[PDB]
């Protein structure tokens, strides 16, 4: 009952933070006293950096162990492959997960943003929506911005990338805003970080609550 | 319109087509849906000759797109050394910051362009400038494995 | 690689078609010799109607088997629990899946519809988006309508129901429309079928491509 | 406005409040966001005595919500036999269709209300009425398991 | 008074407890004449079945169909709830309208592990 | 001429075939000096390794790190590809800058089931 996952860097970490990382997440549903070990290796054999390891036992009694390995921006876009080999004493066979740069057609995102009308009960709250469509590959980062201030990721929910009925991928983003926020400044910006958006890897769109 | 064709011509390297479009009155500082000027694209794509022509026609060397990149940012990313020098000679801001705090020195360190780094430093680049995540170009080079470049950055 | 799934009746089938059904889906990644059998039974022991079975072998080699059972409306809304058992000669145990009426707080959906601006290339096509939010429970059916015609489901894409941290679930629907269609009539309607939309279990919003 | 509380009064069953609100000028055909009238809500909730008050005072007996539901549809769903009669005596379209071709006979068959289907039949309910999915009210009762009802669905 | 029926289905653990302090009927019947004990046994909410047991619900309560909490727990293959109801005392030989016991259900559904718990 | 590299990495088989027929270099090299064969073996695309073999791809091509296509196939724990590559005359005793064979790589990864193939 052990699972392991390896992710590509987020476009935000790679282009905005300029510090890409990959994370090996291991989720043990029923943990024994043995300690999980996560080892890193590159396909070329060139040396891995020093990873960071995190450990948390959740309320349902499961253990989540993560290892975050810094990668090189050069090595990632030039196609290096990284593997994470997981060994635990009570696991009969090792689990290995790999990751590498995305492949296939490359399309820049299209961004549109909307604002819901004033519901009588929602006098002091409004819902803003963002449509990000027709991009490839599927990896993308979504951000909400107000008064030149990044809003926390917890304030909006972004759907998982889905293949369009036509061409590309599309995500949606839902964000609630308060009357105090739009009265201070009635301008909210939805920003997408995506590799295929040239030249700056960002596309954005603004929306106002008041017409 | 002329701005769209000039942006495409400036990106593709279409050298004589930039001149014909500007002869037709195309705005040398035309922008697309994300604030990108033709100088941005010429600097990004590495077209030094079109970069020079655009500057000679009054192109804003410090133009910023919606992320806050100047053409210097883009020339630093792709490592076009001669374009960085011409941008600086025409008055580019070496310490230009984006909406996240990223200076051209940050981008040069991320992509390991040592000789870009030397020139930017010769023109007064703040080695101590932090992005809004609290990191200097020295930090960026270390996080990217460019430890040889980090010695020049401290 | 054998998995089984058992769904509740779609709100459309139960409230609109007036013919609620439950479907048992089995996907066998490596089909070995032997017949898959699917059997139904009710918790009260009352008889079940006659079901329909469908089989289909995809390109990758996998077998997909389905059994759909008609259920009664009064039956379902009064809390009858149904159970599907999947048997194969080369499976160690049998597989069992169960389904019953939704539970918990009940809240009616809010429906908002939006239209994307015209783009130089996409002058003959354009994208409509629908936000259906603050609904409980999580089962929802989404439909787009034009000129008193129900558009085929293959023309739109609807996101999985996602929970706003505090108040209800939200879905998004993306529909591409053609210039031929909005020139015939610039009224496109996004309708939701949901239990708690009282009294008719439908909530809707209209959108126009041009004001 | 006053129309809101009339809607809320008719749904809750507050008979005297409906009369008080109607005397004060409340619109007997006020609608909410789905086109629902107080006659719809009173017929759905089963308040015969508000149903009669609204009908005598100009409430549209064949009003349709945004789905195409007349009050008779909702009365057949919630199995209110006397409301079905009074609605029909006041001129309710017994063969009214919603957007999907659903008649009151369809819904009464779905929820197994034999007493309602024969009142509808008495008032000329079309046994052959087909929803846009091609199913008569006979088919709906068969698929919902009311074979005892499908016998009289001709 | 029948809000405990909806809560037993929903698995609201502590809701059930406050609903019994106010003395919601532990033998309230749904459309299928089944008590909140049936429903919690059917849907696998074990803490709940115990608080209903502590508050004095009939372990041998019968629905319209003659089915006890044991029947519904066997049908749903919730092995522990069967043991608990047995420990608190249930008629294993209880038949239903169609002539079946919890053991007959276990044979029809093919749970030998359940059948072994029942015959011992 | 290096669309074959991305086509080998992406794994679109028919896209590879048509590029190879037009004469695209089967010994094209990425930033690390690896052919389309390296990427196909590493990414577990057996179907393409054979098409490349038909086109005569060097099975012992050395990357900039001195790794053969066999090295990466063992690194990725891809059993059948390794024996295919070995059948086409792979050099087992080749070593990288590190000084490692595919065997050493299965020893580091603890893949003795594949180390048997290399032992065998
Ligand atoms: C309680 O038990 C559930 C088992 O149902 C466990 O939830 C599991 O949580 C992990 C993350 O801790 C999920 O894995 C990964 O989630 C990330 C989210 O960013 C995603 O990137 C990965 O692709 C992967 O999905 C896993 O999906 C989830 N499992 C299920 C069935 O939901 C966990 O032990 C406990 N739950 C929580 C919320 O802690
Ligand atoms: C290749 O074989 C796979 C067999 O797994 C076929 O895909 C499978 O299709 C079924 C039916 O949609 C999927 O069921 C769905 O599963 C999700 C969870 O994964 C569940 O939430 C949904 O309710 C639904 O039951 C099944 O998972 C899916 N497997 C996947 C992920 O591939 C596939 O169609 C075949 N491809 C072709 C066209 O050859
Ligand atoms: C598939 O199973 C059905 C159901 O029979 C039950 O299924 C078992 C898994 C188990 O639950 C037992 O209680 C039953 O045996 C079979 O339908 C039966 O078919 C026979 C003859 O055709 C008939 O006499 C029974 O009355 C049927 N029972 C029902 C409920 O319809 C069916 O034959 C099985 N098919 C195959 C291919 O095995």
């Amino acid at each position: 009952g052990v699972s392991a996952y390896l992710s590509r860097p987020s476009p935000f970490d790679l282009f905005i933070r300029k510090s890409p990382t990959i994370t090996c997440l291991v989720v043990d549903l029923a943990p024994s006293k043995g300690t999980v070990n996560l080892t890193w290796s590159r396909a070329s054999g060139k040396p891995v950096n020093h990873s960071t390891r995190k450990e948390e036992k959740q309320r349902n009694g499961t253990l989540t162990v993560t290892s975050t390995l810094p990668v090189g921006t050069r090595d990632w876009i030039e196609g290096e492959t990284y593997q994470c080999r997981v060994t635990h004493p009570h696991l009969p066979r090792a689990l290995m997960r790999s990751t590498t740069k995305t492949s296939g057609p490359r399309a820049a995102p299209e961004v549109y943003a909307f604002a819901t009308p004033e519901w009588p009960g929602s006098r002091d709250k409004r819902t803003l929506a963002c449509l990000i469509q027709n991009f490839m590959p599927e990896d993308i980062s979504v951000q909400w911005l107000h008064n030149e201030v990044q809003l926390p990721d917890a304030r909006h929910s972004t759907t998982q990338p889905r293949k369009t009925k036509g061409s590309g991928f599309f995500v949606f983003s839902r964000l609630e805003v308060t009357r105090a926020e739009w009265e201070q400044k009635d301008e909210f910006i939805c920003r997408a970080v995506h590799e295929a958006a040239s030249p700056s890897q960002t596309v954005q769109r603004a929306v106002s609550v008041n017409p | 319109d002329l701005g769209k064709k000039l942006l495409e011509a400036a990106r593709a390297g279409q050298d004589d087509e930039v001149r014909i479009l500007m002869a037709n009155g195309a705005d040398v500082n035309a922008i697309d849906h994300n604030g990108t000027t033709p100088l941005h694209l010429a600097a990004y794509a590495g077209h030094l000759e079109i970069v020079e022509v655009l500057l000679k026609h009054g192109a804003d060397v410090n133009a910023r797109d919606l992320r806050g990149f100047t053409p210097l940012h883009l020339a630093a990313i792709d490592g076009h050394l001669e374009i960085v020098e011409v941008l600086l000679k025409y008055g580019a801001d070496v310490n230009a910051d984006d909406d996240y705090g990223t200076t051209p020195l940050h981008l040069a360190a991320q992509y390991g362009h040592m000789e870009i780094v030397e020139v930017l430093l010769k023109y007064g680049a703040d080695v101590n400038a932090q992005d809004k995540f609290g990191k200097t170009a020295f930090d960026i080079s270390i996080d990217n494995g460019n430890e040889d470049l980090a010695e020049i950055l401290q």
